[PDB]
């Protein structure tokens, strides 16, 4: 079957180069997590340097594609590079041509067009990643938007991504199912990245150091990673406790 | 690189035929069966619908018979989207030709542009074939009335009485027994009813399930008229001949 | 507006024997009232005992003379190093000027 | 199937060697040099007898001082002929001189690899060149949809031409006359033939530095036929 | 580099089917259920919003699209594919017929450059169809209302009540029993509400379900006054809140 | 653009594509030409398996290029009309351009070179035709028959057929067409003609069409009855 | 196998198969030989013909006046690739007034060969090619082939059992590497290497072909008569 | 080139067009027919930039000889008249314009009229009962507006012309070195060869 | 399956086999590795000698980019060169519009972008080599490696081809011994004692060593060629220590 090797339709309505780029989505065995706080959007995936050799500095998977957009990446780092390069591309255009700082959702449903024609277009591979876009959009608030090789998008209260993905996803759920709201009510980013760390520490059955973590913060008008000592210092808060 | 996941749309069989084009009508036979027939004082376009649901809605419809322009009008059998992309594409080569001669284009030159595009979806490209037959109704002050018939080969042929689509083996023998030149429009309408009637895969013909349309000198002194008949002039046409 | 040519003065001259040719031209090269050099020579030997000269605005008498030189090396490279012939060099020339028939070359041309 | 510019294991291209078997399916043609002049000679080969022998030409002319003959897919050499006498002309009006043999049989040679995935398959004929010039006189090429060109004293190319081949290394030396390299033309085309050699299913032609290239009438060469008879009857 | 695939990848099979546009029409299958009816005033689409994570905010994913202020549109098979056209379709009313005429395009029009668009995909070189069935609701001046279905093959069909997706046939069977020519939008929509019923087995609120009509023209969504001729956009999406109020009284 | 090569060599040295073009005219009607002492005829068989045909306006077998030269074919219909355009456009073009009508073997060159160009060219199968072109060059009065085929290959016939049981009036021309005596008249000429059809067609209803063309563009084709008559006179001479 | 079908598929050892097989058509191609002093370098080269009544295929192609090459293997692609080369020598003359560096020569070439092995629709080149050439840094003497490899060698030899001479010329090596200002010597150096590689055949005179550059030398072939003196 | 003109009588066109071919002080000849047959029913007369008229004219016969053997039938004289204009309506706005005039004289067997039709270089049509271009229309349209009547015979009508010739041999400044004319009536184009 | 047959298609897995072939290519080729040092990074590579002819210094396989940056690459070799010429393209492309020099992490992205391209489409092949390659800008000294998938990270030290697990292993050694640097001294001996000691796992042919650095101190941050005594007293260091 050739209908497997080219992005047109199996016998039943199926698109197998799609399915297998949502396999190529796990390659890293990292998980990501982001969930809204009152005024920030907070953002954390795994981070693993198995080699001692790397430079540690450099491994990541977490981009700064506008001052206000953050973006974290699920799947092999080539791909997501291309996927990271595109978006600071489209994003600065937008500026220019429209005079505004493009929204959140809107480069996530312009990213997702552009993986839908690789599922429709014959020369054109999927990118093997799930891209997770945050910002606190001037008219929307706190924003989570995630895209699929599939092309498929939408919004979240909260969102997780990666192999152990269902486990986070059930435990947010629960928390939500609890506190009855949207968010994490609280003032400081500070105390919404605790949470999230806290929260995937306990759905993930794992404790983390430092390097062991990733982080990235979005409020107005400005999208940050932490740094290992930031890190540290949330760790800390999050043990005397 | 992509040579792996090439058809090769347009080349011949060991035995001299066109794969494609073969299998576009063997598509066509399971199509709606489309009746042409010429008379002296008109023509006739007769053609049953694919089977409808009750909740369809007959008036503000067109699926079968189309204009192409005032004095040319078309039944199609096969890919109905196919069909629209060739039609307007006909529509278009009608009115440079009225623009560039200040007169309306003769029947068979349309026909021939239409089959000429055809025939080259079958040569060159690489891409697959338009997947229609047309009965092609017309007038012009050269030949009068003309029935011609073009398919995915780009082949086309001119006619007396014709069908396409689906049964058109048995519908072929009746208009051949009752056919015959003298005719007229009126009695042509019968003839064509009576064989969609027995050629039909439904259990009864009703007027839901039907288009058509005549061309005639039935205006005011040697100019010519398209009726595409609505809903109840069809239903009234099939008791006028005791169909129903 | 922008002149895309001048002229650098000098002169040329030819005459054939019955068994030699001489090319001669002077050594000066000027632009309006003053002298550029004293010395700048502006006849040459092209290879198969052709000496050419093309006298006039001398960026496009020497845009010329390379291009010719460059079609005997490659007349060689392209016929079995055969020599070309005095006449065959005419020609040949006639048509590297006339390439530019609605922008010339602003040279009298000898060989 | 796999690219039209493939090589085999062997380090050969697939349609290139295909195109060669197409070759030896042609009709036989053969050319011997002399220094009076070059003939080239050619099997007709009409596949039917209704046919009107004198319009299949596979002997033709490029300029005065080269003619051309072919063998195979002859319709494929119309091109080949078109680019041959288009670069001697042209060389002509940039020179004021004749093209040598070598260079238009170079430049002819040219075209043969110009395909790929530029035409869509090698050419399916092979061409014998024949033509004078002053550098290096008389001359014959055998020009190879490969690319590849040698040059011969003689060559047979097409069905006959294993046969013919052993045959012109025999009977070839420095000192042939042009007439008798006519009649060993004939002599060896009658050998290798199918139906029997006459002034009708086979054609001559020489190029000489005099009187250029030229095609002979029926005439002349059933006289050829006849002196031929006549030498070999005699011993 | 550069595109090689310059032939059809949707190609006749020996018996004449054309396999990749059956092969959408199964994608399409597979779809969650929409539906539209039209009554003698009004058109109303309809269709399920099935989430994929309940941490997923469903408003932000809309089914049902404007294309012009009279004609709407929803879908069954793959989103994406939907959300493309949807952008292809709005630019095309512009394009092809705003800017040429200084109006929009009337229904029929506007479906027909939709149904080219995908016929288009059934035999350019080196695309696939589209893995979606669409059902375009509108109203303009000389047709008044109308509704469409568009399949993977560019082939469209007007219809007086249908549905596309998982529970088609069961749908389609229960419409024909409650349709009439005398319906009035506010049964239409009542109708409409009952059929989804049943093919929609989890939570069935105004949060679960999107729909939207093509009616009345409604001046207090047009945004300005003070042009007499222009009178407002006739569609209009229900709110989540309009829904639940007409499920009390279902 | 569509790029593939179609036509390509197979290990033996044969071009499939050429060749499955020439089954494409094995199955096309016959088609044949005789060319007499002063003139050429041209005659094609039309299968009869169509009556409801309108013969007004079907598309005859036979064409004019140009005034004084003919084309006809066996093969596919809707190839040969490319040929017949591209032709008929040349003929103008060498009027133009020579202030001449083209010679015969002039426009036969034409069409066979276009067709050789479709069997070495990316994206395009061969022509599923062969022709026979007939007429008289400009001012001459030798009469002149080529025929053409897919592989580009042209040549001149004192008598030709084409199509399917060509092979079978062939070999009737072959053995009644004396080289030295052509048919020194139109009329002798128009019944070796269909002769040779009636080895292979079965009634001469309208299943014969003919065309004759004289010189200066003198180009007449028959009705059923001019040739039914010689389908009735013929037949009657038989009975021996 | 599988994996053969065009230059654009790795097998699974990461082995390119259509570079092999053009590698393989060189193998079969006529021996030729390289080698350099410090003041000259020499190419010799031994030529086939297709029978007795034909021609000898030339092997030895000049580039520029300071530098040409040989060939093994499939000589079209030889006319294409040396003809790359005269257009870059005549570019480095016409732009810079610099004669074209043999090691950027070298570096051109690799890059062509390159290109030819990436991309869907091509092929690579099918023969082997040896430079020489005498530049602002003296004599050199290059090994091209269409894997894009090129290589700076004081000898070396290409072509069907070529072998034979690449190993005399190992055992040479520190005699002829010291043959300066002596071009006779080189040559029948050069000639003796080839000797080690021939069989059933001997050199002759319309056989054998040669080629110097060097100090005060241009680049210049020779053939005929003009190598009788060396047989 | 200069002079042509045109009259339409009951049963045919008559097209007169001038012999001299001038180019700077000389006379380069005097037998010059300015005309080419589109069809055997349609005559086409000419004036205007030299190489342009006569490249335009056979361009138009090439097309319409080809047009008649595709179809095997005569287009009428209105249809060639608007193919001919909408190619010169495409010339003036292309990179360099054909200056050049028409006169199209055909007779139509459908209708059985004949029709004269006045098109210049821009693409301007009328159909007219008596045409001319240049400064020929100076003098001969009043002297036409005067004599001419709608049902004259070939006969007549070869008087008229005879008059307007007569008129512009006596006050325009160039010696046109006399007119070729030729009828076109049903029966085809023929050439009045003393005149 | 037949997954693996061309460019750009996903296995089931999600593997792109393609790539991973281009990789035993890479796994075939010479060692050849990089080491980061205090201000600055150090290049080194094994060229076997296939034969005595091959002219010794002359077959130079470390590659300049603008002026600041060295490139090494193990695999197919001229696939190297290529990325190289693209290398240069781009640090042309980003001087003429910026003015400043190309800074190396910016570069390290230009080459993986375009590396990652290669991946793409059935209508290239990926590249087969690994490139080790790095320099100094106006933030320091950085060191990068990348495979025939695009992917890339900074590095401490870094080694690939066949000797790439001695090497590497070797590489850790010195990391775990010197935590507050190296000079670029020690490195240029080290480089050199390491590439001694991964010609173990290719020692048929014996090999010629080569090696190159770019230090703020020692080559004003511009990349240089190691020759002369430096380079023989490297040499003399490494047969030291493999003593």
């Amino acid at each position: 079957g050739y209908d497997r090797h080219i992005t047109i339709f199996s016998p039943e309505g199926r698109l197998y180069q799609v399915e297998y780029a949502f396999k190529a989505t796990n390659q890293t065995n990292i998980n990501s997590l982001a969930v809204r706080g009152k005024d920030c959007t907070v953002v954390i995936s795994q981070k693993k340097v198995p080699d001692k050799l790397l430079d540690p500095t450099t491994v990541s998977y977490i981009f700064c594609i506008s001052r206000t957009i953050g973006m974290v990446v699920n799947g092999p780092i080539p791909d997501a590079r291309n996927a990271a390069l595109r978006a600071k591309a489209e994003a600065a255009e937008f500026r220019y041509k429209y005079g505004y700082d493009m929204p959140c959702d809107v480069l996530a449903k312009r990213m997702a067009n552009l993986s839908q024609i690789y599922t429709q277009r014959a020369y054109m591979r999927p990118l093997g990643v799930i891209l997770t876009f945050v910002s606190v959009d001037e008219e929307l608030g706190p924003s989570i938007y995630k895209t699929d090789p599939a092309g498929y998008y939408v919004g979240y209260k909260a969102t997780a991504t990666g192999p152990k993905q269902q486990e986070i996803t059930t435990n947010l759920e629960n928390h939500f199912k609890k506190s009855k709201i949207d968010h994490i009510n609280e003032e400081s980013w500070e105390k919404v990245v605790e949470f999230a760390i806290t929260h995937m520490i306990d759905a993930l059955g794992t404790e983390f150091s430092k390097n062991d973590l990733e982080v990235g913060v979005a409020t107005k008008d400005k999208f940050f990673t932490l740094s290992a000592e930031n890190i540290e210092e949330r760790l800390v808060a999050i043990a005397e406790q | 690189g992509s040579r792996r996941y090439d058809s090769r749309t347009t080349i011949f069989s060991p035995e001299g035929r066109l794969y494609q084009v073969e299998y576009a009508l063997e598509s066509i036979s399971h199509a709606g069966t489309a009746i042409g027939i010429m008379a002296s004082d008109g023509i006739v376009l007769a053609a049953e619908r694919k089977v409808t649901s009750t909740l369809l809605e007959q008036d503000t419809s067109t699926e079968k018979l189309y204009k192409l322009n005032d004095k040319i009008a078309v039944a199609v059998a096969g890919l109905t989207a196919d069909a629209e992309i060739l039609i307007n594409t006909a529509r278009i080569h009608a009115q440079n030709y009225l623009k560039t001669y200040n007169e309306d284009i003769p029947v068979e030159i349309l026909v021939r542009r239409l089959s000429d595009i055809k025939q080259g979806y079958t040569q060159h490209g690489g891409l697959r074939p338009f997947g229609v037959s047309f009965i092609y109704a017309g007038y012009d002050d050269r030949y009068g009335y003309q029935l011609y018939t073009s398919n995915p080969s780009g082949n086309y042929t001119g006619w007396k009485a014709i069908s396409v689509g689906a049964n058109t083996s048995a519908a072929q023998t009746l208009l051949q027994m009752d056919y015959k030149d003298d005719m007229k429009v009126d009695d042509a309408i019968e003839l064509a009813l009576k064989t969609l009637s027995k050629t039909t895969d439904s259990s009864a013909l009703t007027y839901d399930r039907l288009e058509f349309a005549t061309i005639r000198k039935g205006a005011n002194d040697g100019e010519v008229y398209q009726k595409i008949f609505k809903p109840q002039e069809i239903k009234d046409i099939l008791v006028k001949t005791g169909i129903t | 507006q922008f002149n895309p040519y001048g002229d650098n003065g000098g002169t040329i001259l030819g005459i054939a024997g019955e068994d030699f040719a001489v090319l001669a031209g002077d050594t000066r090269n000027i632009t309006d009232y003053s002298i550029n050099s004293r010395y700048e020579p502006k006849v040459f030997d092209c290879g198969d005992n052709i000496v050419m000269s093309a006298n006039g605005f001398a960026a496009d008498g020497d845009a010329l003379v390379k291009r010719f030189k460059n079609s005997v090396k490659w007349y060689h490279f392209d016929h079995n190093d055969k020599k070309l012939s005095i006449n065959s060099a005419a020609r040949n020339i006639q048509h590297l000027l006339y390439g530019k028939r609605f922008f010339p070359y602003y040279v009298h041309t000898i060989i | 199937d796999r690219g039209v510019s493939t090589f085999s294991p062997e380090g050969r291209l697939f349609q290139v060697e295909y195109s060669l078997e197409a070759i030896k399916l042609g009709s036989t043609a053969i050319g011997i040099a002399t220094k009076e002049g070059v003939v080239l000679g050619v099997e007709k080969r009409a596949t039917s007898p209704l046919l009107e022998s004198d319009s299949i030409e596979k002997i033709v002319e490029i300029d005065r001082h080269i003619g051309c003959a072919m063998s195979g897919l002859t319709a494929d050499a119309r091109s080949m002929i078109e680019h041959a006498r288009t670069a001697a002309v042209t060389h002509n009006l940039y020179y004021d001189e004749d093209i040598n043999v070598e260079s238009l049989t170079q430049s002819v040679c040219d075209l043969a690899l110009r395909f790929g995935e530029l035409m869509s398959r090698p050419f399916g004929v092979a061409l014998l060149i024949a033509g004078h010039d002053a550098d290096d006189g008389y001359q014959l090429f055998h020009a190879e949809p490969s690319g590849t060109f040698y040059r011969y004293n003689a060559k047979a190319i097409g069905s006959g031409s294993e046969g013919a081949q052993a045959e012109l290394l025999n009977e070839w030396h420095s000192s042939l006359t042009l007439k008798e390299a006519e009649l060993l033309v004939l002599k060896i085309l009658k050998q290798v033939m199918e139906e029997k050699l006459d002034e009708n299913n086979a054609q001559l032609s020489c190029i000489t530095k005099q009187d250029g290239f030229k095609i002979y009438d029926n005439e002349k060469t059933a006289e050829l036929i006849k002196e031929l008879k006549e030498k070999e009857a005699a011993e | 580099m550069t595109d090689r695939y310059s032939f059809s990848l949707t190609t006749f099979s020996p018996s004449g089917k054309l396999g990749q546009i059956d092969y959408a029409l199964t994608a399409v299958k597979q779809g969650v259920t929409s539906l539209g009816i039209k009554a003698t005033n009004g058109v109303v689409i309809a269709t399920e919003k099935k989430s994929s994570s309940p941490l997923a905010m469903s408003e932000t994913l809309s089914k049902v699209s404007l294309l012009t202020p009279d004609i709407g549109a929803v879908y069954s098979g793959m989103g994406p594919d939907y959300r493309v056209l949807v952008d292809k379709s709005r630019k095309v009313a512009h394009t092809s017929y705003k800017r040429i005429y200084g109006e929009y395009p009337p229904t029929k029009l506007l479906v027909s450059e939709v149904a080219k668009i995908m016929q288009e995909a059934t035999q350019s070189g080196g695309v696939r169809p589209f893995g979606v069935s669409l059902l375009i609701a509108g109203h303009d001046e000389f047709n008044g209302f109308s509704l469409y279905q568009v399949d993977p093959s560019g082939s469209y069909f007007p219809w007086k009540a249908t549905a596309i997706g998982k529970g088609s046939v069961a749908a389609k069977t229960f419409l024909e029993k409650r349709w009439n020519d005398e319906l009035e939008l506010e049964d239409a929509i009542h109708i409409a509400l009952l059929t989804l019923k049943e093919s929609v087995e989890g939570e069935f609120n105004g949060d679960t379900i999107e729909l939207a009509i093509i009616g009345d023209e409604n001046p207090d969504l047009l945004g300005y006054t003070g042009i007499p001729t222009d009178k407002g956009p006739r569609f209009r999406k229900l709110t989540s809140q309009e829904i639940n109020d007409r499920l009390e009284a279902l | 653009g569509y790029d593939r090569a179609l036509s390509i060599f197979s290990p033996d040295g044969h071009i499939f594509q050429v060749e499955y073009a020439l089954e494409a005219v094995k199955r096309g009607t016959c088609a044949v030409g005789v060319k007499g002492k002063n003139c050429v005829v041209l005659g094609c068989e039309r299968r009869s398996t169509l009556k409801l045909q309108d013969t007004r306006i079907t598309p005859s077998k036979v064409s004019k290029i140009d005034s004084h030269v003919v084309l006809s074919f066996s093969g596919l219909n809707a190839d040969s009309r490319i040929l017949i355009e591209k032709a008929r456009v040349e003929a103008q073009s060498h009027r133009l351009t020579l202030e001449d009508p083209v010679t015969v073997e002039y426009l036969t060159r034409y069409v066979a070179g276009v067709q050789q160009r479709y069997t070495q060219s990316g994206g395009v199968r061969p022509f599923g035709v062969s022709t026979l072109i007939a007429g008289f060059d400009p001012r001459d009065d030798e009469p002149k028959l080529y025929q053409t085929e897919p592989s580009g290959i042209y040549s001149s016939w004192s008598a030709q057929t084409i199509g399917r049981n060509s092979k079978t009036v062939r070999e009737f021309l072959e053995k009644n067409y004396d080289r030295k005596e052509p048919p020194a008249t139109v009329e002798e000429c128009v019944k070796l003609t269909v002769r040779s059809l009636l080895e292979v067609v079965q009634t001469g209803a309208k299943n014969i069409e003919i065309t004759v063309v004289k010189p200066d563009s003198d180009i007449v084709a028959l009705s059923s009855e001019e040739i039914n008559q010689y389908v009735t006179q013929i037949e009657q001479e038989k009975q021996e | 196998n599988n994996y053969d079908g065009d230059t654009v598929t790795f097998s699974p050892t990461g082995r390119l198969f259509q570079v092999e097989y053009a590698l393989e058509a060189i193998k079969q191609g006529s021996v030729t030989v390289g080698l350099r002093s410090n003041t000259h370098a020499v190419l010799v080269a031994l030529k086939r013909n297709a029978d007795e009544l034909s021609s000898y295929q030339k092997k030895i192609i000049k580039c520029d006046e300071h530098m040409g090459l040989s060939l093994a293997g499939l000589a079209p692609d030889a006319r294409v690739l040396s003809n790359y080369l005269r257009q870059q020598c005549n570019y480095s003359s016409l732009v810079f007034n610099r004669k074209l560096a043999v090691e950027r020569a070298g570096h051109l070439l690799c890059d062509k060969a390159q290109k030819n092995t990436q991309s869907y629709g091509g092929r690579p080149y099918g023969v082997g090619l040896l430079i020489i050439g005498y530049d602002k840094s003296g004599a050199h003497l290059l090994e091209f082939q269409p894997s894009g490899n090129v290589t700076e060698l004081y000898g070396t030899a290409i072509g069907a059992r070529s072998q034979g001479a690449k190993t005399y010329l190992e055992r040479t090596l520190d005699t002829f590497i010291k043959i300066d200002g002596n071009p006779d010597e080189l040559i029948k150096a050069g000639v003796e290497a080839i000797s080690q590689s021939l069989r059933d055949e001997s050199l002759t005179v319309d056989n054998l072909s040669i080629a110097i550059v060097g100090k005060d030398t241009p680049f210049t072939i020779y053939d005929g008569e003009a190598v009788a003196k060396y047989i | 080139m200069d002079i042509i003109l045109g009259i339409r009588v009951q049963d045919s066109v008559i097209l007169a067009s001038s012999k001299a071919v001038t180019r700077g002080i000389s006379v380069l000849k005097d037998s010059d027919d300015k005309t080419r047959q589109l069809s055997p029913h349609t005559l086409m007369s000419f004036a205007g930039e030299a190489g342009d008229t006569v490249q335009f004219a056979e361009y138009i016969q090439a097309n319409i000889q080809l047009y008649s053997i595709r179809e095997d039938y005569e287009l009428s004289p209105q249809a060639v008249s608007s193919f001919v204009r909408q190619e010169l309506a495409k010339s003036i706005r292309s990179r360099r314009p054909y200056q050049v005039n028409v006169l199209i004289g055909g007779y139509d067997k459908k209708k059985n009229k004949p029709e004269l039709y006045q098109i210049d270089y821009l693409g301007t049509k009328v159909e007219l009962p008596y045409g001319a271009h240049g400064y020929s229309g100076f003098y001969t349209f009043s002297l036409l507006d005067h004599h001419y009547r709608p049902d004259m015979t070939t006969e007549e009508g070869l008087d008229l012309l005879k008059l307007c010739v007569q008129e512009l041999e006596k006050r325009m400044p160039m010696d046109f070195k006399g007119v070729i004319v030729k009828i076109v009536d049903k029966d085809g184009i023929r050439q009045v060869d003393d005149f | 399956t037949g997954y693996d047959l061309s460019n750009s298609v996903f296995s089931p897995d999600g593997r792109n086999f393609q790539v991973e072939y281009a990789v035993k290519a890479v796994e075939n080729g010479t060692t050849s590795i990089g080491i980061k040092c205090n201000d600055g990074v150090v290049f080194a590579v094994e060229k076997l000698i296939t034969s005595k002819l091959l002219v010794p210094q002359k077959n130079v396989k470390i590659q300049v980019v603008d002026r600041h940056i060295g490139c090494v690459y193990s695999g197919l070799i001229p696939d190297g060169r290529h990325l190289v010429n693209r290398g240069r393209e781009e640090a042309a492309s980003f001087k003429k519009l910026y003015k400043t020099p190309i800074p190396i992490p910016a570069f390290a992205d230009r080459l993986g972008q375009y590396v990652q391209a290669h991946t793409l489409y059935n209508s290239v092949r990926p590249f087969g080599v690994s490139t080790i390659f790095g320099g100094v800008d106006k933030n320091g000294a950085h060191l990068y490696m990348l495979e025939p998938s695009g992917s890339y990270w900074g590095y401490k030290g870094a080694a690939t081809g066949k000797g790439r697990q001695s090497a590497k292993a070797e590489l850790e050694k010195l990391v775990d011994h010197h935590p507050e640097g190296l000079s670029a001294r020690e490195a240029v001996k080290q480089a050199a004692k390491i590439i001694y000691l991964a010609h173990e796992d290719n020692k048929e042919k014996d090999f010629e060593l080569e090696i190159s650095w770019c230090s703020l101190s020692e080559t004003n941050g511009l990349h240089k060629f190691v020759k002369g005594d430096l380079l023989q007293e490297a040499i003399d260091f490494a047969q030291k220590e493999i003593n």
